[PDB]
């Protein structure tokens, strides 16, 4: 009646040419009393609908490349492309139309694999212009890095923050393969006004410690201000 | 030339209704076996199923919408539409139309229409302010905030367009607040920082509103970095 689908991995990292396998089980059987199991493959590349790749399990759509191939016993059914190409990257879906309502696995994103790289990191006080109208966003960036799994910390005169930063990460960029993020921290002047060092410390693979930038408000030297 | 296209996008109140449209060409909607689906995809919830109306007009509903939606279908221009009533922001998605193509393809969805994004949405239509992320291995990383907008999208460029190398452009957030907020950042030669002008061009055609805000360097700078490797 309400099949859940279980799609695994979330995300799979694969090198160009190499074989890629991904799995969908569904919480109970998904033959129809028919006796025809509908469990279909659907890709979706980056600004794209949704493509049919495979249908009634292990059948080829037409035009879909036979590195392409599905199979399924029981409740475990398994998407296999021989050799995985450039244009085979995107998100891969499983569905089953064979009991309403049917019903969508959750995705799998294939990307590109490729060698750790540790992120440039950048920090920047808010605007003198942002300041007037009664705020400040504080903006960290981390740029060109691999694998995406970054930590990123807001410290406030050594005070973790936490609920006041939202993070925004880009899609793999299509030359190198890497990815940038930016985190921002933002407060009412009142309160940024109140405290002196704003810091975000980076946790990545690519480096050895985590690193920090941070600088110290009402600063940029002066002896006599401003 | 079997094709499914949809209307256009759609922003609207919470508690308010949204018709959206699916006309189909190259085949006979009427052909035995064949059907429409409607599908939605958001941003961290996949696809799920909505609705699915038959070629003898039979239609047939997901319980998660609590009976908010009706499918019609008026043969004349072989067009589906997907009445959804009552919105919430939860509703925010896309929505996609796509064919169940019959018995000869085991019902699976070959054609898909390209989408109609709906945003639910109290916020009125509203330009963005521009701020400026100041300059600070002789490389230097510099950009724009872009802030408390709506709706989607904004386009950003770097002087003209003539700056396109280590450009990135964030994807936008949704503040609590009900606004988008968004960074573009760019890294260049420290050494440019003096005698190179650096403008970022905000566009966003919904409120029809054109900024260009000049980043200039910061005069002095004490940012520290400790760790690392």
């Amino acid at each position: 009646k309400d099949i859940v689908m279980t799609q695994t991995p979330s995300s799979l990292p694969v090198s160009l040419g190499d074989q890629a396998s991904i799995s969908c089980r569904s919480s109970q059987s998904i033959v129809h009393s028919n006796g025809n199991t509908y469990l279909e493959w659907y890709l979706q590349k980056p600004g794209q609908s949704p493509k049919l790749l495979i249908y009634k399990v292990s059948n080829r759509f037409s035009g879909v490349p036979d590195r392409f191939s599905g199979s399924g016993s029981g409740t475990d059914f398994t998407l296999k492309i021989s050799r995985v190409e450039a244009e085979d990257l995107g998100i891969y879906y499983c569905f089953q139309g064979s009991l309403v309502p049917p019903t969508f696995g959750a995705g799998t994103k294939l990307e590109l694999k490729r060698g750790a790289a540790a992120p440039s990191v950048f920090i920047f006080p808010p605007s003198d212009e942002q300041l007037k109208s009664g705020t400040a966003s504080v903006v960290c960036l981390l740029n060109n890095f691999y694998p995406r799994e970054a930590k990123v910390q807001w410290k406030v005169d050594n005070a973790l923050q936490s609920g006041n930063s939202q993070e925004s990460v880009t899609e793999q960029d299509s030359k190198d393969s890497t990815y940038s993020l930016s985190s921002t921290l933002t407060l009412s002047k009142a309160d940024y006004e109140k405290h002196k060092v704003y810091a975000c410390e980076v946790t990545h693979q690519g480096l050895s410690s985590p690193v920090t930038k941070s600088f110290n408000r009402g600063e940029c030297h002066h002896h006599h201000h401003h | 030339q079997v094709q499914l296209q949809q209307s256009g996008p759609e922003d609207v109140k919470p508690g308010a209704s949204v018709k959206i449209s699916c006309k189909a060409s190259g085949y006979s909607l009427s052909t035995s076996g064949m059907g429409v689906n409607w599908v939605k995809q958001s941003p961290g919830k996949g696809l799920e199923w909505l609705a699915h109306i038959y070629w003898d007009d039979d239609k047939r509903y997901n319980p998660s919408l609590k009976s908010r939606a009706t499918l019609t279908v008026d043969k004349s221009s072989s067009t589906v539409y997907l009445e959804l009533r009552s919105l919430t922001s939860e509703d925010s998605s896309v929505y996609y139309c796509a064919r169940r193509g019959g018995s000869s393809h085991y019902y699976a969805m070959d054609y898909w229409g390209q989408g109609t994004t709906v945003t639910v949405s109290s916020a009125s239509f509203k330009g963005p302010s521009v701020f400026p992320l100041a300059p600070s291995g002789g490389t230097a990383a510099l950009g724009c905030l872009v802030k408390d907008y709506f709706p989607e999208p904004v386009t950003v460029s770097w002087n003209s367009g003539a700056l396109t190398s280590g450009v990135h452009t964030f994807p936008a957030v949704l503040q609590s607040s009900g606004l988008y907020s968004l960074s573009s950042v760019v890294t260049v030669p420290s050494s440019s920082l003096g005698t190179q002008t650096y403008i970022c061009n905000v566009n966003h055609k919904p409120s029809n509103t054109k900024v260009d805000k000049k980043v200039e360097p910061k005069s002095c700078d004490k940012t520290h970095t400790g760790g690392g490797g």
